[PDB]
């Protein structure tokens, strides 16, 4: 018992409804991140694609500003609201300060956010996980991580959703500063982390890359294929 | 108050000051702006033997149920605007009641109205009818204060019509005598003259309510 | 059974048993019937005050809503009467807005909105009534019915209340398209004779018409007239 | 089940039981389908106010209009999908005020989605029991086709169709749908063959069908209801065809 | 600052309506045969303008048919009554012919909204003394299209051109003048 | 304190006093007035659009950009008493095309083939309907906006800085000459 | 402000309760505008979320203005307006969380 309200606590100090949360972004589809020296890299698995589906309204990747972008595992619908709150906090801070504004400004506005739900009887929490990352003023990159409680870390590589486990595992030990050298090797590297676990070949791969001094970039079909067969010779090879 | 609070109804005061800084600045470059329209023509009524006698000059004399009727002077649209809402009011209360309303009714009612605007709507009423109890004059001013009244005159010619009924009025009189009283005080003011007659012969009091045509 | 108390508590098969309740206790009231002819619609429903100690001019079940509206009702009184104010009310605030009379759709749509809202709450009730309203807009008539949950449809004839499966049956047999309003009235009083459990007089029953002229309610001779004519 | 009595509470592996209830509340619906084709889209229904005594008023009973390039269809609670067309009718009128440019279509169905998802979440409510259906026209992308689900979820389609028997229409479409090589009159005629597959009548009759066609013309939008005339003449045409196939063989 | 002048006059199963222009719009189509005309302060003029197209389509959306002028002379005055304490500068005037019936209607409304129906001719602007003795002059009952337009061009022109709308049962007809 | 300009077939010309402002990749917003109020105004505009941007994935046009500043303006106006600020805005569409917006500090909004601010106003806008024509190129518009200041400086008056110009077209907003 | 009106009409109804209670206290005693304000707040404590327009039939019962028509019910449809903020800032905002 205890777990059927969720301001209760367990006789050991435990509550169980945020918990049960957590549940749904660990049937969410994969996603991984990467920080880089002069690059970071996103990348999600793509799940069920059907025949008659247009890809431009499912997408898990979105730009928050100039110089962040996210992605997100769990519940679609929940992952709007949060996005949506956090492009007109970013504009509001903006207009507050001249400067633009940093990234772990906003993952703690979003945390925040998420912990201000997880305080009463009368709503519920939201059942998403994000991956935050982007590029500061002075050229720093940075990488985060939010949890359905309103907790937040900093990273240098992670995964969230299924699989979570053996990706974050083949990273431990294929993370190196040698693999981080260029950007090719970092999206090599994201390419085979997301490999692990996603089948059907590279067709289910989407990935996002974004640079110093520039905008986000959603990799073409042609260009994952591409990298997926460079990859596959130098296994070969 | 706040972008995230619920919206509500009723009269607007945006434009307050941007007008009141227009007026004077037009003012004192010398343009001129839109006014509203207004009448301040004669009216008149008399309380005769067994009903009410109500005169105007050219309609100007309202409708507000089957045995009451108003006239007005002022600015027209409040004066439209006021019937037409204690009219509606009026109608809901006979529905829900079933019988005819009161003259009483209505005089409370539109001085309420009137007072809660502290004036700034310009409307003076006058106001008969014919009750269970009796025929009923009232005469309304536009900051919510009554008479009840034998007769009442209102507008421009009011002086010569006041002192026409002051010359010529008696107690207990019949309805053509009381139309030719109404029409020469009217006449004694200044177009044609308009009257509205109201009989307790023509009125039952018995059967069940039925909403007019 | 442990979501048979609950308003805003779906079924594992997605239903909503509280307002089938509440239609079972719209099922439960007195008969009532509707009619609509070539050039009017006729409301007939069946007394509630059946003894002589009941003052005639005191309560009605047929009551106008504008001069050319007005309905009839089929379950619990108190919860007609405050429907009826508002529906009046409503009628009031279109006319004063748009300086025309309302139509009966529009009418309608309003009430049915009203009534929703009482179904997605919690700490209310339903309302256990449903209701017939007649009208008369741009020379046709109109007929429409109105369910505890919101919804309305428009029918050319309709039985609701108690035994009205039969009276619909009945009702499809005896029902003529080009049809005058005293013919139309012969069949009402004949669907209502079908299923009322006692002798008829024109003491317990009310008749309501409309036509050009307007909503009009009858008074006890024309009924007395009706039923010695049929 | 002790975690399905409100729609604030989670399961031990993370399911939310009376969403899940409430999207099984749309399958006793009437079918509705949509299909989207190279220079229009369409929108075919099923009647179910089907009665001798029932009486014919207002253009259709399950397709509406939201504003001049825009319509839809709803499959569900009637008294929910009136305030749902209510909502989205006020939110097209605020955006043409603000903007002076009429609203996108997937920017009307977010607006609405959130609405919608927002029921879901805080206690005390009941979720709305609807799904819809879009069709629209806009300068950014062209013609588009949406749908919508009672937890506030969307999606856009080539061909979809929610209600009863949705996954045998859904099945059927996929397996005899081309991509990219379509028209109005191929579109209406798989639009009569999936529903006469579909519906559980052993003839279909044109009384119980209706079909909404949008299309552009001189820079203008036309949303059309189709005739019974018409509807006949289909489903004549669509039954001596497969007379025709089935005697060559 | 100058304001304005707007006309309109009734023919024979015809209407037109008339506004001034120098060498902003004043005239705002609200239907297939129905338009409206304002004078005053420009700023007023375009709210009052956008916030009559809001009612108008969620009343043509709601109630599922074409709105009558009369209809939309109580919309208008309804407007224009609230905010009655600080009001707008405005002075609409309603020309168009019925939708089913096909009949003339003219129209003319104050700063708050008090409506005033005519016959034959309307005038709004702040030379309204001015320019109705000559409306008064020059009108005669039953005018084809082609005498109306003649005679409003006429009664603007004597009191810089002028814009014309000529409505009929089944053609619009704009024409664009100068002195 | 002065704004003027031009549009032509496939381009707009604008010229400013040293005020301009960047609002998306093919919009500029020209505002002179007391300082400390053109400066928020034009800042609440800018990330008003970014925001917009952000949530969409595509730009605002210049019409519903001047549509959405104009009824900024006029809420701001209302609350504030002593504001006063005048503005204009070029752009330019893959549909329509270029676009010259004016706008006055009543909160009025015109679309106008050339405009001009600031206190040389009357003589140059005369002068502009005189010598412009809808096929005006580039050069030539630079030549009367010349001819424009030449004449203007000669009552006595004098120009400070030396006028700075900009061009928008499909390529995006360039820096010329101080000319 | 503005206006000596905007006050006055902006608190109306909050005025009127104050003289009523005033008036029932001196004539009966405390338990009447008790029982009166507690059947106000359970009436009013249900109602639709605040981005969608209520009807408010009980609690206009138990005021007693279900038979009567003010300037707020013709003037400025609050259903039809013209503008709406986002919902759950709105839900936010009520519970004071802002």
């Amino acid at each position: 018992s205890y777990d059927r309200a969720i301001t209760v606590f367990s006789p050991d100090g435990h509550l169980f409804q945020v918990e049960y949360a957590q549940e749904a972004v660990k049937k969410g589809s994969t996603a991984v991140g990467v920080r880089g020296r002069d690059i970071v890299v996103l990348g999600v698995e793509k799940k069920s694609v059907a025949k008659l589906q247009d890809e431009r309204t499912v997408r898990k990747i979105c730009a928050l500003d100039d110089n962040v972008c996210m992605a997100f595992a769990g519940l679609t619908a929940d992952a709007r609201i949060v996005i949506n709150r956090a492009r007109v906090e970013c504009q509001s801070h903006r207009l507050t300060v001249e400067d633009p504004v940093t990234v772990e400004y906003i993952t703690r506005y979003i945390a925040s956010l998420k912990q201000r739900y997880t305080q009463s009887n009368g709503r519920r929490p939201f059942g998403i996980s994000a991956l935050i990352v982007g590029f500061d003023f002075d050229g720093t990159p940075r990488l985060y991580q939010t949890d359905p409680s309103g907790t937040y870390h900093a990273w240098k590589a992670n995964a969230i959703g299924r699989g979570a486990k053996s990706v974050r595992e083949f990273l431990e030990k294929n993370y190196t500063d040698e693999a981080i050298e260029t950007d090719d090797l970092t999206i090599k590297l994201v390419i085979k982390a997301l490999l692990e676990v996603v089948q059907s070949g590279g067709k289910n791969i989407e990935l996002a890359v974004m640079r110093r001094d520039q905008s986000l970039k959603i990799l073409n079909p042609e260009e994952i294929e591409k990298y997926v067969a460079e990859i596959e010779k130098e296994k070969e090879e | 108050v706040s972008v995230y609070a619920p919206p509500v109804g009723g009269f607007s005061f945006d434009n307050c000051r941007r007008n009141a800084v227009l007026e004077a600045d037009f003012a004192k470059r010398g343009y001129k702006l839109p006014k509203v329209r207004k009448t301040g023509t004669t009216i008149a009524g008399v309380v005769y033997k067994d009903g009410i006698v109500l005169g105007a000059d050219t309609s100007k004399i309202h409708f507000i149920s089957p045995n009451i009727y108003c006239c007005g002077a002022g600015t027209a649209a409040d004066t439209d605007m006021t019937t037409q809402l204690i009219s509606s009011n009026l109608e809901l209360h006979s529905l829900s009641t079933g019988r005819l309303p009161r003259v009483v009714t209505a005089n409370r009612m539109l001085k309420q109205m009137l007072f809660r605007y502290q004036g700034y709507i310009g409307a003076a009423l006058v106001l008969g009818g014919v009750d269970v109890t009796g025929p009923h004059l009232y005469s309304i001013y536009p900051h919510g204060s009554t008479d009840k009244l034998p007769y009442v005159t209102m507008g421009s010619g009011s002086l010569a019509a006041m002192a026409v009924f002051e010359d010529k009025f008696r107690p207990d009189m019949e309805e053509e005598e009381a139309k030719n009283l109404v029409s020469e005080a009217i006449a004694a003011g200044i177009s044609n003259i308009d009257l509205c007659v109201i009989s307790k012969n023509k009125l039952d009091f018995l059967r069940p309510y039925t909403v007019p045509n | 059974r442990g979501y048979s108390f609950s308003l805003t508590t779906f079924s594992p098969s997605g239903k909503l048993v509280q307002i089938e309740y509440a239609l079972a206790a719209v099922a439960g009231g007195a008969p009532s019937v509707g009619i609509k002819a070539a050039n009017g619609v006729v409301l007939a429903t069946e007394k509630k005050q059946k003894s002589i100690l009941y003052d005639e001019r005191s309560v009605h079940k047929v009551e106008p809503i504008t001069k050319h509206i007005g309905l009839v009702y089929s379950g619990m009184g108190p919860d007609y009467r405050v429907l009826v104010h508002r529906a009046r009310k409503l009628a009031q605030q279109y006319y004063l807005v748009y300086q025309e009379p309302i139509p009966t759709a529009q009418l309608v749509q309003r009430v049915a909105s009203v009534m929703q809202e009482y179904t997605q709450s919690g700490g209310v009730r339903p309302f256990g009534v449903s209701l017939l309203i007649c009208g008369w807009n741009e020379g046709r008539p109109y007929l429409f019915q109105s369910d505890p949950s919101g919804a309305y449809f428009a029918w050319k004839a309709t039985a609701m209340g108690k035994n009205y499966v039969n009276g619909k049956t009945f009702l499809e047999k005896r029902y003529n398209e080009d049809l005058e309003l005293e013919d139309a009235i012969h069949t009402a009083i004949l669907t209502l004779k079908e299923s009322f459990e006692g002798q008829m007089t024109e003491d317990n029953i009310e008749v309501g018409i409309c036509n050009e002229a307007g909503f009009r309610r009858l008074t006890p001779t024309e009924v007395k007239d009706y039923l010695a004519a049929i | 089940r002790r975690y399905d009595s409100r729609t604030t509470i989670f399961s031990p592996e993370g399911r939310l039981y009376q969403v899940e209830y409430a999207m099984e509340a749309i399958g006793h619906a009437g079918t509705c389908l949509g299909i989207l084709a190279n220079d229009g889209v369409l929108l075919a229904a099923e009647r179910r106010n089907i009665h001798k005594l029932l009486d014919e008023v207002f253009f259709s009973e399950k397709i509406y209009k939201l504003n001049e390039d825009m319509a839809c269809s709803v499959a569900g609670i009637t008294s929910d999908a009136n305030v749902l067309t209510n909502e989205l009718r006020l939110i097209a009128q605020r955006y043409l005020l603000q903007y002076q440019e009429p609203i996108p279509c997937e920017q009307l169905v977010t607006a609405l989605c959130d609405i919608k998802q927002a029921y879901t979440q805080f206690g005390g409510k009941r979720p709305f029991g609807v799904s819809l259906l879009y069709i629209g026209w806009d300068k950014h992308y062209g013609f588009q086709l949406y749908q919508s689900d009672p937890s506030g979820n969307y999606g856009g389609w080539k061909a979809t169709c929610i209600g009863n028997n949705s996954a045998a229409a859904v099945s059927m479409l996929k397996q005899d749908y081309k991509e990219g090589e379509m028209t109005l009159k191929s579109a209406l005629a798989l639009a009569i063959k999936v529903l006469n597959k579909t519906m559980d009548v052993s003839k279909l009759s044109a009384e119980k069908v209706e079909i909404a066609t949008l299309t552009r013309e001189n820079g203008k939008t036309v949303i059309r209801v189709l005739k019974q005339k018409e509807v006949e003449q289909l489903i004549k045409k669509h039954e001596e065809e497969e007379a025709k196939a089935e005697r060559e063989k | 600052y100058n304001g304005g002048a707007v006309m309109a006059m009734k023919g024979k199963n015809c209407v037109a309506i008339a506004a001034d222009r120098r060498f902003f719009q004043k005239i705002f189509p609200m239907g297939d045969r129905l338009y409206i005309g304002l004078a005053g302060l420009a700023t007023d003029v375009q709210t009052v303008a956008q916030r009559l197209k809001f009612r108008l389509n969620l009343y043509e959306l709601k109630e599922g048919r074409q709105i009558k002028p009369y209809t939309l002379m109580s919309m208008v005055a309804n407007l224009l009554y609230e905010k009655r304490f600080g009001p707008y500068y405005t002075e609409p005037v309603i020309a168009g012919l019925d939708p089913k019936t096909f009949k003339p209607f003219i129209c003319s409304l104050d700063l708050i909204g008090c409506p005033m129906v005519t016959d034959d001719f309307v005038v709004s602007g702040t030379c309204a003394e001015q320019m109705y003795g000559m409306c008064e002059s020059l009108w005669e009952p039953n005018m084809d299209p082609d005498h109306l337009f003649e005679t409003i061009s006429q009664a603007m022109l004597n009191a810089m051109g002028v814009i014309v709308h000529i409505i009929e049962k089944d053609k619009i007809t704009t024409r664009t003048l100068k002195a | 304190e002065y704004l003027i300009g031009i549009q032509g077939p496939d381009y707009v010309l604008v010229a400013s006093d040293r005020k301009m402002f960047k609002m998306s990749e093919k919009i500029l917003l020209l505002c002179v007035g007391e300082a400390g109020d053109t400066v928020q105004f034009a800042e609440y505009i800018q990330k008003n659009v970014q925001l917009y941007k952000m949530r969409n994935g595509y730009e605002l046009s210049p019409t519903a950009a001047a549509n959405f500043t104009r009824r900024n303006l006029a809420d701001c106006l209302r609350s504030r008493t002593p504001y006063h600020v005048n503005l204009l805005l070029a752009g330019y569409d893959e549909h329509e095309g270029p676009a010259l917006y004016y706008m006055d500090y009543l909160a009025a909004l015109a679309k106008a083939p050339f405009a001009a601010h600031g206190y040389g106003a009357f003589l140059t806008l005369s002068i502009l309907d005189r010598y412009y024509t809808p096929t005006i190129s580039r050069e030539r518009a630079v030549e009367l906006l010349r001819k424009c200041l030449e004449e203007l400086q000669k009552r006595f008056i004098l120009n400070l800085p030396t006028f700075s110009v900009r061009i928008i077209d499909k390529n995006g907003i360039h820096d010329l000459d101080n000319i | 402000p503005s206006h000596p009106l905007e006050l006055s009409e902006k608190n109306f109804q909050l005025n009127q309760d104050k003289m009523n209670f005033s008036t029932l206290r001196n004539i009966q005693g405390l338990f009447a505008p008790l029982k009166l304000q507690m059947e106000f707040k359970a009436v009013q404590q249900v109602q639709r979320l605040p981005f969608l327009s209520s009807s408010n039939l009980s609690l206009d019962v138990l005021r007693g203005n279900d038979e009567t028509i003010g300037f707020e019910d013709i003037l400025n449809d609050p259903s039809q307006s013209e503008v709406m903020g986002e919902p759950h800032l709105m839900v936010e905002y009520k519970l004071g969380l802002l």
